[PDB]
RNA sequence: ACCGAUAGUGAACCAGUACCGUGAGGGAAAGGUGAAAAGCACCCCGGAAGGGGAGUGAAAUAGAACCUGAAACCGUGUGCUUACAAGUAGUCAGAGCCCGUUAAUGGGUGAUGGCGUGCCUUUUGUAGAAUGAACCGGCGAGUUACGAUUUGAUGCAAGGUU
RNA sequence: UAACUUGGGAGUCAGAACAUGGGUGAUAAGGUCCGUGUUCGAAAGGGAAACAGCCCAGACCACCAGCUAAGGUCCCAAAAU
RNA sequence: GACAAUGGUAGGAGAGCGUUCUAAGGGCGUUGAAGCAUGAUCGUAAGGACAUGUGGAGCGCUUAGAAGUGAGAAUGCCGGUG
């Protein structure tokens, strides 16, 4: 039926969503840190 | 599809002015300004809370001491009598029968003094 | 929630006389403090004024120990850039025995709007007589 | 019941307008009227008008009587600001507001 | 010298107590009938009698 | 006269004809409870020791089961990014005394 | 499974227009009466603008500065309170006075007592006299394409798959 | 009542005071560099007048219930003139 | 039922609230939808209802899917007003 979709158990989940307040735990940083190379937009090092 | 915001920035924010109501000044007006006094005042009632029961504590002490000076004794003194008999009654219904009663409080007076 | 709290309508407040022959002057002070606030009261409530008038005559010859009648200064500004004045608690005793006892005791009240009101009700005379005789004080012994 | 008269827009800022309305609040009307002709502000001739019009609602489109009228309400409101501009020295230059208001006037016979 | 911070409304009703005018100081006319300024003439008809 | 009772650590001083407020009972609504522990009675007539008046039980009726007016719970801590948010209603029983 | 007037072309209106520069060049703001103009005949205050009636219309506080009409901010009247008092302006306790609800151990105000030096950022450490915000409203920041690895689900299975 | 191995994702590389053994300085520093503990950092509550690091003690929520620690019991200010 | 645990910055893990659009099913509305204002209401939180005024034509509910999905700070940009 269309009116009742149920997807497979444990084969869906929802993404992470940073910067979007402090509540949900990746608010002001988002996961990055302090004052650093790899805290800003550009990215770190080479991967060698 | 573009979700521009609306009916719910507004909705959220009179709620915040709503539970100022009451302030002096800008404190109850302005968003910004009533918003640091609710979360203060969260803060002081929890505080507050606690600290509500060691003032009342200490008050039923005050006049048990009162009531007491008036038999030649003291307050440590009684106290330490009724613990010998197990009378085991609290402040607070000590004080009640020092002033509705003062004669059954005469009673209890005399019961710690015969334990010593 | 059946605590009892009195307010202006169940308050009766009565009139004291205390003498202060041959009684240390922080020694008396200390009892009459107690009295003013009600603390002796049954029916004590910490928001409410419950204490009681206070009459002390014999403002002079009262004692001091030690040195101090000579090595007690009492000292105080004018605002004034350089102004400070003192005076020792002998000269005080026999220029102005009440403002000696006055300060004593009222150091010992709380400086809040309740407690500069409890000290309105001290009266305070140099000789041996007081002409409040229109109320009905007693004589009060110390504990 | 009560008559009414309203003036709008008028070239007056709402401040200086109520310095006069505040000395006719519950006057008689002959005296609401001799305090406005004897007062030598620049809003007294206008409020005048408006209080002169009001009377004259009151004993045309009703059936009263204008000799135990009272001034029941007098208050000035704020409308649209005309937005100028003047030069200052160095180059640059400062904003002139220029005010108007709602003139109110109502009478009262009673009752 | 600016201000240091912002002046609230109670401060600014406060000052103005003071700042008002008040009644010229009119006398009836017992010529005209109607009000006039004291120690002048009539606007009615110029009568300052007495 | 009146008489002091426990209903678990708070002691309460009760006389005939009297409604008071304690914590959630098991009884259901309209039923009748006793107090088994009596701590001190008084009143014109004598009064009676301590530590337990052997007997001298005391009943009432019961009300209603109800629950209180909520209270909101907030604590944050000052430039550290934490904070918490909570309620709380706190349920009662409505009693009634009748026979000391 | 694109926007709906701060969005969508810079331009939904006679916009590459106003306006700024010697010049190459830069570059806006402004949408909505009502189904139908049926856009207020006539009376009163003026010199006029405006207003009060009457009338048209379901509605005129839909009167052309015209659909709804939030906040900052500015004024009028009222119930409680305040001129001996040292205040991050609240919280807990509490008499007195005025009311009556989504009817619940109700609402408004506040004589007194106790406790109590804003928020964010950056720091070993901030009431800090270290930075930021005049106030209100709107907009304003981990996304997509192609590859790699790992975890879960599903189909087949020495085969699986375009 | 925890340790070890293999895999996915990080942050951190400016530390401070107190007690103790030292170097350096001047048996100076709220000085500086090492070893060994506690606390702060990232910890609210009580005491030291106020006072991150000292003493006691680690807050799930509600109550006008009882006993204790550090420090205290003449008045401010609860408890022995 | 019996016991045990629940202070927290950087950071790791899980369960959830709300907004816009789409599919299917089922509903409301000129005897009055969204929006706006007030109220002494409900849940452990983000939040959800009901009544009354204004308003004059559209809008919720259930299960799934997608994303221009949530604002107090950047001497932020634009408009209004002290």
């Amino acid at each position: 039926k269309l009116h009742e979709l149920k997807p497979a158990e444990g084969s869906r989940k929802e993404r992470n969503r940073v910067g979007r307040g402090v509540a949900t735990g990746n608010g002001k940083t988002s996961g990055r840190g302090h004052k650093g190379q790899k805290a800003r937009s550009g990215g770190g090092v080479r991967p060698g | 599809p573009r979700v521009k915001g609306g009916t719910v920035t507004r909705a959220r924010r009179k709620k915040t002015i709503k539970l100022a109501k009451g302030y002096f000044g800008s404190k109850h007006t302005l968003y910004k300004v009533a918003k640091q006094q609710v979360m203060k005042s969260g803060q002081y009632a929890f505080r507050d809370r606690r600290q509500r029961k060691r003032d009342f504590r200490k008050l039923w002490i005050t006049r048990i001491n009162a009531a007491a000076r008036q038999h030649e004794m003291s307050y440590s003194r009684l106290m330490n009598g009724l613990k010998k008999a197990g009378i085991d009654i609290n402040r607070k219904m000590l004080s009640e029968i020092a002033i509705s009663d003062e004669k059954a409080f005469a009673q209890l007076v005399t019961k710690a003094k015969d334990a010593l | 929630r059946q605590t009892f709290m009195a307010n202006e309508s169940n308050i009766e407040r009565k009139w004291y006389v205390i003498d202060a022959e041959g009684q240390t002057l922080g020694r008396l002070s200390s009892e009459v403090a107690s009295i003013l606030r009600g603390k002796n009261k049954v029916t004590y409530t910490p928001h409410v004024d419950t204490g009681d008038y206070v009459i002390v005559i014999n403002a002079s010859k009262i004692e001091f120990t030690g040195n101090k009648e000579t090595d007690k200064v009492y000292y105080r500004h004018s605002n004034h850039p350089g102004g400070i004045k003192s005076i020792t608690a002998g000269e005080l005793r026999r220029t102005n025995p009440e403002r000696l006892i006055e300060n004593s005791i009222k150091g010992m009240l709380p400086s809040t709007r309740l407690g500069e009101k409890q000290g309105k009700k001290l009266f305070v005379y140099g000789g041996a007589e007081h002409p409040h005789a229109a109320q009905q004080p007693e004589n009060y012994e110390l504990r | 019941m009560e008559a009414k008269a309203v003036a709008r827009t008028i070239r007056i800022a709402p401040r200086k307008v109520r310095l006069v309305l505040d000395l006719i609040r519950g006057k008689n009307a002959a005296e609401a009227i001799a305090i406005l002709k004897l007062t030598n502000k620049a809003s007294s001739p206008v409020i005048e008008k408006v209080l002169m019009s009001a009377l004259a609602n009151a004993e045309h489109n009703y059936d009263m009587n204008t000799d135990e009228l009272v001034v029941k309400e007098a208050y000035a409101n704020e409308g649209p600001t005309l937005k100028r501009f003047r030069p200052r020295a160095q180059g640059r230059a400062s904003a002139i507001n220029k005010r108007t208001s709602h003139i109110t006037i109502v009478v009262s016979d009673g009752k | 010298a600016v201000p240091k911070r912002r002046t609230s409304k109670t401060r600014k009703n406060k000052r103005r107590t003071h700042f008002k005018i008040s009644v010229p100081g009119m006398t009836e006319c017992p010529n005209c009938g109607e009000y006039k300024l004291s120690h002048r003439v009539c606007k009615n008809c110029g009568s300052y009698n007495g | 006269m009146f008489a002091i009772i426990e209903t678990g650590g708070k002691q309460i001083k009760v006389e005939e004809g009297q409604e008071i407020f304690v914590e959630k009972l098991d009884v259901n609504e309209g039923d009748t409870f006793t107090f088994d522990k009596v701590l001190f009675v008084g009143g014109d007539s004598v009064k009676v020791g301590a530590p337990t008046v052997e007997g001298a039980t005391v009943t009432a009726t019961v009300n209603k089961q109800g629950r209180g007016k909520k209270i909101t719970v907030f604590t944050y801590k000052r430039r550290k990014n934490s904070k918490r948010k909570k309620g709380h209603r706190q349920p009662y029983t409505k009693l009634t005394i009748d026979k000391i």
